[PDB]
């Protein structure tokens, strides 16, 4: 959200290169006519399991040449993670001073 | 004439092979002919220089709607099969009042040459099968032919195969053939070639193919099975050859409504590479392929929208071997994709395969198939002693 905040200052919008994700029917059948699946023969729809030393998948567009983690849904992690820096003061010694209540053991 | 198979030829040719295979149904020992009326026969001024005794009207439908731009061309162009008619005395009109536009049809030229009706769900016909009762392999028929009251016992099911031998006994009314010569002649087929051709090698699962190059007959046979309820059902699902991508989608659609579990496999994929062919399989309707991405051992087991059962191969010999070897007692067996094609193409492949030989063998094998099949119901199959 800082990041888009940012561009919106004076950047131009956000790329679409940038914009790239994989009831209704997810399996659309309108999409299918603007992106090659349809009556140009040049189907440039992905497909899957191509092998080489390449990427089946999008990862932004091409680079970035590790692998792109997997954040779970925009749900738990870096929550539960910072959470542990919390974790690391109690279960850490020496940065804790304290006072004196139970010697070595109330924290 | 007898069993004897002239080569078939393209869809059609012009009327010189036309008239020279006439000559020899003339001079062969034949006296008769069973013309198929196609719209490229009857389009390309054929049927002038033909003289027809007997015209049949059996079912409608709306298909090849490029070629037939309006409904008033469908309806006229076929209806120049009984506008040829013109001896109200040796010539006799075969006509379906169960479809809507039957006096429509009759009305296109001489309407003296007499009107004889098949119908099962209109009963205000001539000939009617007053009792209709279809099984997965017994058909009962109670018909009232103009000659009388007549039982049809047979395995061909079909609810439009009923109404086909209704037209097949019109027909014989028409030239006064006696009821039992009728059922001579029905029963004289056992499995038309390539089409609904049940098989029945010491089995309860039901072998059965159809033509299948378009979605709507998929469609059609999967209602069929439904009025005819078996216990579990699978569809094998061939490919498509060239790029019409648009009918998969909703095939896939009505199978796994339909199917509890389905089946695909790679029929007619001459265009491109099977693996791409299998992915656009599902491209319109509501489940995407990337899940066949990251199975891991962890997808195996999914169940698609319906909570039915995902599917996938390429090996044409192991799909349909194991798409026999699944059924287990009384339940649907679908291994259609093609029908009487005789061979096997993947992009530019051309040897010999035949369905209804690989299902029979298949059939003869559930004996060793008996020694083993734990883990049935999904995925995989055919490996015991892993656990």
């Amino acid at each position: 959200l800082d990041a888009l905040e940012t561009m919106a200052k004076d950047n131009q919008p956000i790329p679409p290169r940038a914009m790239i994700l994989s009831g209704y029917e997810v399996d659309y059948m309108a999409r299918y006519i603007s992106e090659g699946g349809l009556t140009g023969e040049r189907k440039r729809w992905v497909p899957r399991r191509g092998k080489t030393p390449l990427d089946p998948d999008v990862e932004g567009f091409i680079y970035s040449n590790p692998v792109e983690t997997s954040f779970k849904q925009r749900c738990l992690e870096e929550w539960k993670i910072r959470h542990r820096k919390l974790l690391r003061h109690l279960r850490n010694e020496g940065p804790a001073v304290l006072g004196a209540n139970a010697s070595e053991s109330d924290y | 004439h007898g069993d004897n198979k002239l080569d078939f030829p393209e869809a059609n040719p012009d009327a010189v092979l036309v008239q020279k295979l006439m000559a020899k149904m003339l001079h062969n020992g034949t006296e008769a002919v069973v013309m198929e009326a196609s719209s490229n026969e009857l389009t390309h001024t054929r049927c002038e220089e033909i003289d027809f005794d007997i015209a049949v009207f059996t079912n409608l439908s709306r298909d090849n709607s490029h070629f037939q731009g309006n409904e008033e061309e469908f309806r006229v162009a076929q209806a120049k099969l009984f506008s040829r008619m013109v001896d109200p005395d040796r010539h006799r009109k075969i006509v379906n009042v169960d479809d809507p536009n039957a006096p429509f049809f009759i009305a296109q030229g001489n309407p003296n040459v007499p009107v004889l009706t098949f119908a099962l769900e209109n009963k205000d016909a001539d000939v009617h099968p007053l009792k209709f009762e279809l099984s997965l392999f017994e058909t009962t028929v109670l018909v009232n032919t103009p000659q009388g009251i007549l039982e049809i016992s047979s395995g061909l099911l079909g609810r439009h195969n009923i109404y086909n031998i209704l037209a097949a006994v019109t027909v014989g009314i028409a030239v006064g053939a006696p009821l039992e010569d009728i059922v001579r002649g029905i029963e004289e087929v056992d499995a038309v070639p390539g089409r609904c051709e049940v098989i029945d090698e010491e089995q309860a699962f039901g072998v059965i193919v159809d033509h299948a190059r378009t979605p709507d007959a998929l469609s059609r046979l999967l209602d069929s099975v439904r009025e005819l309820q078996p216990r579990r059902i699978i569809t094998v699902i061939g490919s498509c050859g060239e790029k019409e991508r648009g009918k998969r989608p909703m095939l896939a659609k009505v199978a796994t409504d339909k199917s509890d579990v389905t089946m695909l496999t790679s029929d007619n994929q001459g265009s491109e590479d099977p693996l791409d062919i299998l992915d656009d399989m599902l491209a319109g309707i509501g489940w995407t392929m990337q899940d066949y991405l990251k199975h891991g051992e962890n997808d195996y087991y999914p169940p698609l929208p319906n909570g039915h059962r995902l599917f996938l191969h390429d090996i044409r010999r192991v799909a349909v071997r194991c798409a026999v070897a699944m059924g287990e007692e009384g339940d649907m067996v679908v291994v259609a994709g093609k029908g009487h094609e005789a061979y096997q193409v993947d992009g530019d492949k051309k040897e010999f395969f035949d369905d209804r030989e690989e299902c029979r063998e298949a059939l003869q094998y559930v004996d060793e198939l008996h020694q083993a099949g734990i883990d049935t119901s999904e995925f995989p199959w055919r490996l015991p002693e892993s656990h």
